């Protein structure tokens, strides 16, 4: 039978976490695509409507891993194209088409199951007009990109050279059932934001003076998001409503980063683990490091990315010695190596 | 074909 | 099937490379793991194996592009140089992000499964970090634009390469499993992180005031870098989240100086030694002399790079005359002559 959100949602927490409604709308959409597709042309209300995704977070925040993840579960097809290198007017870059291209390559040139497939998109903000206002002058890396997406993403027809070409053979695959997942990290929106709800801008008496280092949470402040903040931001409402759907995503929390290292299948202490396992070392990774760890990270306001610095920075002696060393069965890590006052205590044979 | 012509 | 080790690999880069310890400790790390990634072939428990790229930081002329030319000969499998200077952002008429990838197939004779194994080099990397406030009025066709770019081609993405340069057909190529190597001076970057660790500006009778005395020395300074102080520079948070390793190089020493010119096989003493040698004449270089041109240099705030101005303009007098002179076997060269007091001493045969 067909999948469930319930059972959909507890794949994808394998290998996420802290994520709780960016889940939830990732399987409403795909639990729902099932249904719009099978009862085309044979429910009586006709012409289903169609509902796209915009996700929207910090930078490490799992956007990225989101999308790859949810390739290794879903049956119908899927690609993975970027916002940076489209072109439109058929500029020097690749244009709009070359997205619908890289389809039939993972669907084996098949329209009918290419039409039912899903498309994602990132790094969406690098098309974001710099000012509020139009451009003045023409721009090829910007406005232009969305004003090519809002017939595709409403539902069009498409040109994709079947094989050996580029720019005489069309195949025509429509658009206004294809899902599209568009997602970036939008920088500078907090300031936006702020203007528009603390309303304060002053420095007076009756004016409000928010306290140094406790306003504007990133993580509360996209959660009071509109469409009407992104105009500011730059882009387009006509291209805004053609994704209804929005999703606030969180800042990742200290307690959550010690959860993501050992929860997950796929974390990188299990990583390390497997790189030394071919060397016949074992490894070790206690709780009081990983909750000093956490601070360490949050200080560089990174993500979880910015995790590896930390860890490699600290094993660096370690690893550039161990190969050389022998009799080494076993490696231990405390907490006092992260902060850099000692060293790592080695086990022998 | 297209030329990409800008100046600061 | 032995691989080699941090040791073995570290003895070469130091008979080229003198008072980079701190350095060559992470090369050496990254290429002996880059290797043990590269064995897998899917037969271990762990999945998606952690990546670690490294960002090479040091004052001008300190060997950061020596470090990786010289690797590139013992390296087996491929290596590249490609200047990020002329990189603009993919859709503009200067340059695309896809030029770097077409270099890597020549060195490795167009092998998509032994190109991305292979290593990625890229120099002046400050060029591209715009220092400006949020840029609203105007799009960066070369700062912010250019960054951006580079983190689809880090972490994972499929890209487009001509075959050879050209059938408007092109070659898929991953990249997850490639290593990048991004280096560049980055000039100023000392008066913003003084900032953050001196605390004060000290107008006031309170606040303590150690103008020189305490003046933060620009060695030290780069090694309390974080991600943060970069953020001020110009670089954002997602393209650092890509390079978690960081390297900071330490400025040249009057011992290190001297070092240069007698340990390395390519220092400029044997280059000179050699030029004579088909002239049939002898060189000599005393040690009173190297002292001196250790300070001249030092005050020329270069490098490495700075030495021959110091040695070729002394010897400019000396060289225009040398071929006319007849029966002269060995010329020496004494502190005097660096200071231009006296002239060097010839020996006649
Ligand atoms: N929720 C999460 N749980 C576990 N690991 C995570 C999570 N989010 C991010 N990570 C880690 O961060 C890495 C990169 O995640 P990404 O999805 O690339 O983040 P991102 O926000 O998409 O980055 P962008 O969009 O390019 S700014 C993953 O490979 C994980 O190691
Ligand atoms: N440790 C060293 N030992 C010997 N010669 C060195 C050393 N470091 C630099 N040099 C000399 O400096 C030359 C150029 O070194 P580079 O690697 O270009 O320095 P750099 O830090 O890369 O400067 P940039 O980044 O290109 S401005 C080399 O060809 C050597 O002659």
């Amino acid at each position: 039978a067909l999948p469930t959100p319930h059972e959909i949602r507890n794949h994808l927490d394998d290998y996420v976490i802290g994520q709780e409604q960016a889940k939830k709308v990732l399987a409403v959409a795909v639990y729902n695509h099932y249904k719009r597709l099978r009862n085309g042309d044979t429910s009586n209300g006709v012409e289903l409507g169609k509902s796209n995704i915009l996700l929207i977070g910090p930078t490490g925040s799992g956007k990225t891993l989101l999308a790859e993840t949810l390739a290794r579960l879903l049956d119908v097809p899927f690609t993975m194209a970027d916002a940076t290198t489209l072109t439109e007017a058929g500029y020097v870059g690749e244009d709009v088409e070359n997205i619908i291209q890289k389809l039939l390559q993972k669907s084996d040139y098949d329209v009918q199951k290419a039409q039912r497939g899903i498309v994602y998109i990132d790094q969406i903000d690098k098309i974001s007009r710099k000012s509020d206002n139009p451009s003045i002058t023409r721009d090829v890396s910007g406005e232009g990109v969305q004003q090519a997406l809002l017939k595709l993403i409403e539902g069009t027809v498409a040109a994709v050279p079947p094989q050996g070409g580029r720019k005489q053979e069309f195949l025509q695959v429509d658009t206004s059932k294809i899902l599209f997942i568009c997602g970036g990290a939008f920088a500078g929106l907090d300031k936006v934001i702020s203007h528009r709800v603390e309303t304060g801008s002053g420095i007076g008496f009756g004016a409000t003076v928010k306290a140094k280092s406790d306003k504007a949470s990133e993580g509360e402040l996209l959660a009071q998001v509109e469409p009407e903040d992104l105009i500011k931001f730059g882009l387009i409402p006509e291209f805004i409503g053609r994704l209804p759907v929005v999703a606030t995503l969180n800042e990742l929390s200290e307690e959550a980063l010690i959860q993501i290292l050992k929860e997950p299948k796929n974390a990188l202490t299990k990583q390390y683990q497997a790189l030394f396992n071919l060397e016949g070392v074992d490894l070790e990774f206690r709780d009081e490091a990983l909750d000093a760890i956490a601070k360490k990270a949050m200080a560089r306001k990174t993500g979880a990315r910015g995790l590896r610095s930390i860890v490699e920075a600290a094993l660096l002696d370690t690893m550039y010695d161990l190969p050389s060393m022998e009799d080494v069965e076993k490696v231990v890590i405390d907490e006092s190596v992260i902060d850099g006052q000692s060293e790592p205590l080695l086990i022998y044979g | 074909x297209x030329x990409x012509r800008x100046x600061x």
